[PDB]
């Protein structure tokens, strides 16, 4: 079974916090006021597990036959679901009274197209029929259906509770790893616990030594497929200190043997630096500037050498002011 | 359990004295419901500002018995059919009712520029053979798209967005019916939230009032999901970019907040910025945008929001 | 019968100028079963669909020359009615997909599956291909894929940058150079044999040649042009004659030089509503008048740098933008404050 | 009804005005209500100010600063704006964007060049100007599908190049040989098949010193009756 | 037999048979020996032997013959969206298992799944491969994914995670011209001296890129039955790349810095159909990797080469950004 399935938070105690929204949400449905819902987030805070344990709070014994859960993003596509959320909404049983819930998970996935008959569908149905909908991203909605519901977003997990977290899977799956190791990968999932328990789940995996070894944080960026912090440094070091043909060869070198994109590269080098103390801020503002000039250039397509020396080149020249 | 009613849907205007933005386009809806005879129209704007709800409210007027059976709404964009909704629009025109010699029996099409060519010119005969029985309703957001006869033979209505004003005495009837208490820094705050849009401030004020029943700026913002207006001022403000770098990475972009919502509350803030000469607003304005433009165009890093920040330093400072 | 048209070369040994390309063009006719995609690209009128032509004839003889109209419709999603103009023979398709807009893949693709499951081969010639969206470009690889067996693509292109790569890969690049002075001035020297004009001097020809920049079409049609004003009977002292377009352009340039103000940028606004009113577009329209401002003798290397930057930029916003006007009239406010 | 048509007027004269750019007249007119007033109309608010921007008699120039350097000022802003536009309008359907726009294409601009009124405030002649265009497109697309078979170039190369010659085919004769002249010009028109419709369309497409208007109105009448009897007596290949 | 493409025409047939890729044969090895294929993520330089190491790999885990039935292989740049690859790849997975021979169960493991094998991964969008990835756990139990890329950051850390990576190392340029000369060899392509090198070096070391070059020239001088070896100027020349000549007249003109001298020369230059992207790149390629030229003359050169591109790549009038370009250099 995958480890996201394990050690789910089941229940509100093993959720961070932040039950203001489950209190919200309780005194919408007992003054009656309950609107269309939106929840998004980053993954894995436990939006699937707060609405579920609100729906069973609210409806009691009888949850199956009034509450619908559905996956936004499936294999069967729009019509298939839509079908199912019309069937089901349609029909009215002997004892029908108050509203159904209908639970909607991944759905920044689905298509504009999609999303617009799914409003339709939400607007249709208003009468007997209360919609949850449950994203990663809001921004990824169509502003028409961010406008039907109402937004409320979960914080990502504060570090120490993501360590603690990663500890418990740690002790449960008798696996140790190094204090960068864990430093890289929580650096990388951002406060995402499925990310965590994906890259945790597979390294044990890769491992030659399935218990006795320790997972190294370039495990860990392996498992990712991300820009090794040292690789990055190399390279930066190289463009400050080196002569333009040192500084181009390595850094084509480095990003052609290691796989790191133009875009990923500028992405880390942009997050190493912001460490730096420079003394003039106009080396800032040079390389802000050029560097996002250079990526949002990069999203274009263009040529990739051109792109690459025009980084080595605003990185030169922005130091030049110390 | 027991039923639902959310603000905005009891809230929502039925007769055409409760719409309270678009003084002209209401005053004219209003003398055609006092004449007694509808033409065909096209209602255009910019999307998301209600412009159904304004035709559904001429139907009530109009209809003072038949305004239950009287009306029909459809979907251009709804995928159930063209030819569907047609030869359902076909028979609703063809069943007869009886009606005052004055009036005629109305339907209302959503999203009708996304139509073809061929599609309105069907439309067009359609409404040609009932034009005795039923009128026609269109709601577009580009007014060119619908094709010159729909145009010539229709009356165009324009709609625009609400002031604030406008808003802000909706907000004042609500509260006043539903006896929420509230302060003035609160409603200010929803305002400024909701640019205009009377849906999403009706939705923010029945969430504050649950959350925390006083609607002040305080419970507003922690309810409403923007990055709060003050961390965004102490942002562009900071006479120090370093500050201004540290204030967005610690307080917005680890926080959560989507690239999108913080340029949003960037062009929000500044464009209010009253201490600042109206020049350097508008500099700042613009780089916001352009940024704003980067990212609807799929880059959205965190180093666009930092080269944003640089820039708006490098204007301010001059 | 313009003399442009009745004197195109209907065949590869009419060719006349850029010997080795036609000498690689006869190679190909030679083994036709085996004939690769091609790409020719180069400046306008310098001969690539007359040597396109040249090489149908080749492969399949002059019935490639029996050439038939036809109009042909589309349904795309939403049901949208769309119509083509198909140039069609008993042997080839030619077709401009871009005159489509972005609609050009589906009616590539459905026009290029109609003639693959209608057919040893069929030519289908696609101008402008560097017009053409990178959506129909990619749909036009997976034609080159799927239906190499019926389908042979001859697609013609002013310049190859647009182009992708995968297309590029999978295509005989064919670079047609425009043809030089003295090409120019034997060419128009046979038409005026032909034609039976009197010439005080071939230096007549050498500066039509000249005044086209290796343009073909348009040193034929100058040259034409010319004999009719002076009664056919071309003198040393004939004046070049340039189009109505040019013309204006070029007093547009020497107005913008002359006076630099608000109401002069106001009558540069009328001349260049005119200009686009009547079909010149407005990527032509920015590279005439950024070259006749590059001519002129009394601005110094300064303005003219200006004059290129502020060029560039406004043609990249023209490239990006929808009203026209508005890029033209940047530019020319641009240009009017640095020449001051 | 007409104050409908006033509004976009009344927009464009209020947004250039020089008053509500100084500092007092900032404070009393922030620029949220200027925003607004582009929002009022948003579809003709752009045209109107890219229309009357040259208009004016700048009151909040800067020291230094030439009326000239404000409007190219502006006209780098009015560029902007229309880029922006197309981003919007096209299919990605970026309405968030419609302040941005504001900004770019109506109120910046006016921020450079705003003053006096010099004259009145004129409609803009954008949306003329492109109806005449599209009908030119539409004119010149029909006789490039007349003359493909005989002319080896694009609708633009037919505009730019074979046009002016065939001027001086098809009208250039008239004025020298009069009626003389019917039958070659009958004769270049069936080497393309050309109807006379598009005879007239043809002579329509010429600007400057080779505008055809009055030279076309000169030629006598019972030359172009000869032309168009001619025409109308002999079977014509299609 | 019909002509075929010198790409597909000599691919390595068995894992032994891969030159340079040490490392990752020995992994797929290792992997091949255990009973369990996992999924595999093969990245690093173009043409460098991804594909051709996967399909070495399925021929030694189906046969010759299972093969094909056994193998989807797709183009996510290639098609029209997330959609159609979805849609095919679900198709390929229902449709039923092939049946093996008993041949084929004797000589080759034969494992129970299928290989899908989806090329230029790292160019999808975040939801396409997580689309994908969704793909990938709906029929993990019958279709094992291969994804071949050239940059490992660009794929998404849920998808990255469940695949087994395998880096390629870029091929030596002895290796490579020695895989040339070998091919040129086996096809009696006569060649003149460094041709094989300036094909290495237009192709920028992708032995694909360098190989449909090679049949391109050799194609070429079939054509012109002169029957000599070809030259370095003919594959610049079916490449799309401007002859040193023309870019040292231009460095040049550049040098000079008249204003006129260079818009003449750029005049001269667009009749010749020569691209402009090339000599951009080109000219970047001189001046950057130049060392009579200081640091910050490379600094302002590169923004302003990059700035060139950019404005070229919105498609733009080639005649304009050329000149543009090069007037700036000049200035440098
Ligand atoms: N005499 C002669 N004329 C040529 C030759 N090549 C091109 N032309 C002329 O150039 C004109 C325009 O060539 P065109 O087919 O439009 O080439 P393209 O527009 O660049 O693709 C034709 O009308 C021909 O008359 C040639 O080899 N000999
Ligand atoms: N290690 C190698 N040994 C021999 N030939 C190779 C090697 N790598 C690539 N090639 C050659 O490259 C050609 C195809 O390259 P391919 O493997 O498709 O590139 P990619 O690595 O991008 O998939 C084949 O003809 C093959 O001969």
């Amino acid at each position: 079974l995958p480890w996201v399935e394990k050690y789910r938070p089941e229940t509100l105690d093993e959720v961070y916090g932040q039950n203001e929204v489950i209190t919200t949400v309780r005194k919408f449905v007992d003054e009656g006021k309950l609107p269309h819902l939106l929840f998004y987030g980053p993954p894995g805070t436990g939006k699937t597990s707060t609405i579920v344990a609100l729906a069973r709070e609210i409806y009691g014994k009888n949850y199956s036959n009034m509450v619908l859960e559905l996956n936004a993003s499936d294999d069967r596509g729009i019509d298939v679901v839509r079908n199912q959320i019309k069937d089901f909404a349609s029909t009215r049983q002997i004892f029908s009274k108050g509203f159904k819930l209908i639970i909607l998970d991944e759905a920044d996935a689905m298509t504009n197209a999609a999303q617009n008959a799914l409003r339709r569908v939400i607007e249709r149905y208003t009468k007997n029929t209360r919609f949850c909908v449950l994203a990663n991203y809001a921004h990824k909605l169509t502003p028409a259906l961010l406008s039907r519901c109402t937004r409320f977003r979960f914080q990502p997990l504060p570090q120490e509770a993501i360590e603690r977290r990663i500890a418990n899977v740690l002790v449960h799956e008798k696996l140790k790893l190094s204090p960068n190791a864990e430093k890289a990968l929580i650096e990388l999932s951002n406060g995402d616990m499925r990310r965590v328990l994906n890259v945790l789940q597979s390294c044990k995996a890769t491992l030659d030594n399935p218990d006795e070894d320790e997972i190294s944080d370039d495990v860990i960026y392996e498992c990712c497929g991300a820009p090794r912090p040292s690789d990055l440094k190399a390279v930066l070091k190289s463009i400050l200190e080196d002569d333009w043909g040192t500084a181009h060869y390595t850094l084509n070198k480095v990003r052609s043997a290691k796989g790191l994109a133009l875009i990923d590269l500028i992405e880390g080098i942009v997050k190493i630096l912001e460490d730096y103390e420079l003394q003039n801020e106009e080396t800032r503002v040079h390389l802000l500037t050029k560097l996002a000039d250079i990526e949002y250039s990069i999203s274009k397509g263009g040529n990739d050498q051109i792109q690459g020396s025009a980084v080595i080149g605003a990185i030169k020249a922005s130091f030049e002011n110390e | 359990l027991s039923l639902q009613l959310p603000w905005v849907e009891k809230y929502r205007p039925q007769v055409l004295s409760d719409i309270v933005g678009n003084k002209e386009t209401i005053d004219r809806l209003q003398q055609i419901a006092k004449d007694g005879n509808m033409p065909h129209m096209i209602i255009s704007g910019m999307p998301g500002i209600g412009k159904t709800t304004s035709v559904h409210c001429l139907a009530h007027e109009l209809l003072g018995r038949s305004y239950a059976d009287g009306v029909l709404e459809l979907n251009a964009s709804d995928d159930r059919g063209i030819d569907v909704v047609r030869n359902q629009i076909k028979h609703f025109a063809q069943k007869k009712l009886h009606l005052p010699p004055g009036k005629h029996k109305i339907v209302i099409l959503d999203e009708a520029d996304s139509m073809t060519a061929g599609a309105q010119q069907a439309l067009r005969r359609t409404m040609e053979l009932y034009s005795n029985s039923t009128r026609f309703a269109f709601a577009c957001n580009q007014s060119n798209k619908i094709i010159e006869p729909l145009q010539s033979r229709c009356a165009i209505l324009r709609y625009s967005k609400l002031s604030d004003e406008d808003v802000l005495k909706r907000l004042l009837q609500i509260i006043k019916l539903e006896d929420v208490k509230y302060t003035n820094d609160g409603l200010e705050a929803i305002i400024f939230t909701a640019e205009g849009d009377m849906r999403q401030a009706i939705n923010n004020l029945q969430s504050t009032v649950a959350g925390h029943g006083l609607v002040n700026a305080d419970n507003v913002f922690k309810i409403v999901d923007s990055p709060h207006p003050l961390i965004v001022k102490k942002m562009l403000l900071a006479s120090n970019l370093e500050d201004s770098i540290q204030i967005l990475r610690t307080d917005l972009w680890k926080k959560g907040y989507s690239s999108i919502d913080i340029v949003t509350t960037s062009f929000r803030v500044t464009k209010n910025l009253a201490q600042v000469k109206e020049s350097v607003r508008l500099e700042m304005i613009k780089e916001i945008g352009l940024t704003h433009m980067r990212i609807l165009e799929g880059v959205g890093t965190y180093l666009q929001l930092a080269s944003m920040l640089a820039k708006i330093h490098k204007l301010n400072n001059k | 019968s313009l003399w442009v048209d009745k004197y195109r070369p209907k065949s590869l040994n009419a060719l006349s100028h850029n010997e080795e390309l036609t000498n690689f063009l006869k190679s190909l006719s030679d083994q036709p079963r085996d004939l690769p995609h091609l790409l020719l690209y180069g400046p306008n009128g310098t001969g690539k669909k007359t040597r396109c032509m040249a090489l149908l004839e080749s492969i399949f003889g002059p019935g490639v020359y029996r050439l038939k109209i036809d109009v042909r419709q589309f349904v795309t999603a939403s049901n949208r009615k769309l119509e083509l103009n198909v140039v069609s023979s008993p042997y080839h398709l030619e077709i401009t997909p871009s005159d489509m807009g972005n609609n050009d893949r589906i009616v590539i693709q459905e026009l290029l599956k109609e003639v693959a499951q209608m057919e040893r081969y069929k030519c289908v010639i696609i101008n402008e291909a560097n017009s053409l969206t990178k959506d129909a470009q990619a749909a036009l690889r997976r034609t080159m894929e799927k239906y190499s067996k019926n389908i042979r693509l001859i697609m013609v292109c002013d310049s190859m940058s647009p182009i992708i790569a995968p297309i590029k890969s999978r295509c005989l690049l064919i670079r047609c150079p425009a043809p030089s002075d003295s090409e120019i001035s034997t060419i128009l020297s046979d038409v005026v044999t032909n034609e039976r004009i009197q010439l005080e001097t071939k230096d007549i020809l050498k500066r039509i040649a000249q005044a086209s920049n290796g343009n073909l079409r348009v040193s034929l049609l100058m040259l034409e042009s010319m004999a009719l004003n002076n009664e056919l009977a071309l003198k040393s002292s004939s004046p070049i004659i340039k189009p109505d377009w040019i013309i204006v352009i070029h007093k547009l340039t020497r107005k913008i030089v002359k006076e630099r103000s608000v109401n002069s940028l106001i009558e540069c606004r009328a001349v260049l509503y005119d200009l686009l009113a009547h079909c010149i577009p407005a990527n032509i329209i920015l590279k005439e008048l950024t070259f006749s401002l590059l001519d002129v003798e009394t601005l110094n290397t300064t303005n003219k740098s200006s004059i290129i930057e502020y060029s560039s930029v406004f043609d990249e916003r023209l490239s990006l933008g929808n009203k026209a006007i508005f890029h033209l009239e940047g530019f020319i406010a641009k240009v009017m404050c640095c020449l001051d | 009804e007409k104050n409908i048509a006033l509004k976009p007027f009344d927009i464009a004269h209020k947004m250039l005005d020089g008053q509500i750019y100084s500092d007092i007249g900032s404070r009393n007119f922030t620029l949220n209500d200027k925003i607004a007033l582009y929002f009022d109309d948003f579809d003709f608010t752009p045209l109107m100010i890219q229309e009357n921007y040259l208009s004016t008699r700048p009151s909040v120039l800067k020291p230094g600063q030439s009326h000239l350097e404000a409007v190219a000022e502006a006209a780098n802003c009015i560029s902007l704006g229309d880029i922006v536009e197309k981003k919007i309008r096209s299919s990605e359907q970026l309405w968030s964007l419609l302040p941005l726009h504001a900004v770019l294409s109506s109120v910046y601009p006016a921020s450079k060049v705003a003053g006096h009124m010099a004259g009145r405030i004129n409609f803009t002649a954008w949306l003329g100007q492109n109806s005449k265009s599209a009908k030119y497109y539409r004119l010149l697309q029909e006789i490039h599908y007349h003359t493909r078979l005989g002319t080896s170039t694009d609708k633009i190369g037919l505009r730019l190049d074979y046009l002016p010659t065939f001027r001086k085919r098809l009208l250039d004769p008239f004025l020298k040989q009069g009626a003389d002249a019917i039958s070659s010009v009958i004769e270049v028109m069936d080497d393309y098949y050309l109807t006379k419709e598009d005879w007239d369309s043809i002579m329509e497409f010429f600007v400057g010193p080779d505008v055809t208007t009055a030279i076309i109105k000169k030629i006598p009448a019972t030359v172009k009756s000869g032309f168009t009897r001619k025409y109308n007596s002999m079977t014509h290949p299609v | 037999l019909a002509q075929q493409p010198w790409v597909e025409k000599y691919r390595p047939k068995n894992l032994d048979e891969v030159t340079a890729q040490d490392h990752a044969v020995t992994v797929l090895k290792k992997t091949l020996k255990s009973a369990n294929l996992p999924h595999m993520l093969f990245y690093g330089p173009p043409g460098t032997g991804k594909t051709s190491t996967i399909l070495a790999l399925t021929k030694e885990l189906y046969g010759p013959d299972l093969m094909k039935s056994r193998i989807l292989e797709l183009n996510a740049s290639d098609e029209r969206g997330i959609s159609i690859v979805r849609e095919k790849v679900k198709n390929f997975a229902r449709l039923t298992v092939s049946k093996p021979s008993k041949h084929d169960l004797e000589n080759y493991p034969c494992p129970p799944y299928k290989i899908i094998i989806l090329d230029e991964a790292d160019s999808m969008t975040a939801d396409a491969q997580s689309a994908l990835r969704r793909t990938m756990e709906t029929y993990s139990g019958v279709t094992r994914f291969c994804l071949i890329c050239n940059y490992v950051t660009r794929i998404i850390d849920p998808l990255a995670s469940r695949c087994s990576k395998f880096r390629f190392k870029a091929l030596d340029a002895s290796n490579a011209i020695d895989r040339l000369r070998f091919i040129s060899e086996q096809e009696n392509v006569k060649c003149d001296d460094g041709v094989l090198e300036r094909i290495l070096d237009i192709s920028a070391g992708d032995l694909r890129r360098g190989i449909t070059l090679l049949q391109s020239a050799s194609k070429g001088a079939q054509y012109l039955g002169d029957g000599k070896n070809i030259t370095s100027t003919q594959v610049e020349e079916l490449a799309g790349v401007v002859p040193h000549d023309i870019l040292i007249e231009i460095v040049e003109k550049v040098k000079s810095g008249d204003f006129d001298e260079i818009k003449k020369y750029v005049n001269t230059f667009m009749k010749s159909g020569w691209s402009a992207a090339s000599v951009v790149n080109q000219l970047h390629e001189y001046y950057i990797t130049n060392d009579n030229f200081d640091t910050n003359f490379k600094n302002q050169i590169s923004w302003l080469l990059f700035t060139t591109d950019s404005r070229l790549n919105n498609g733009t009038n080639e005649h304009i950004q050329l000149l543009n370009l090069l007037v700036k250099i000049s200035q440098l």
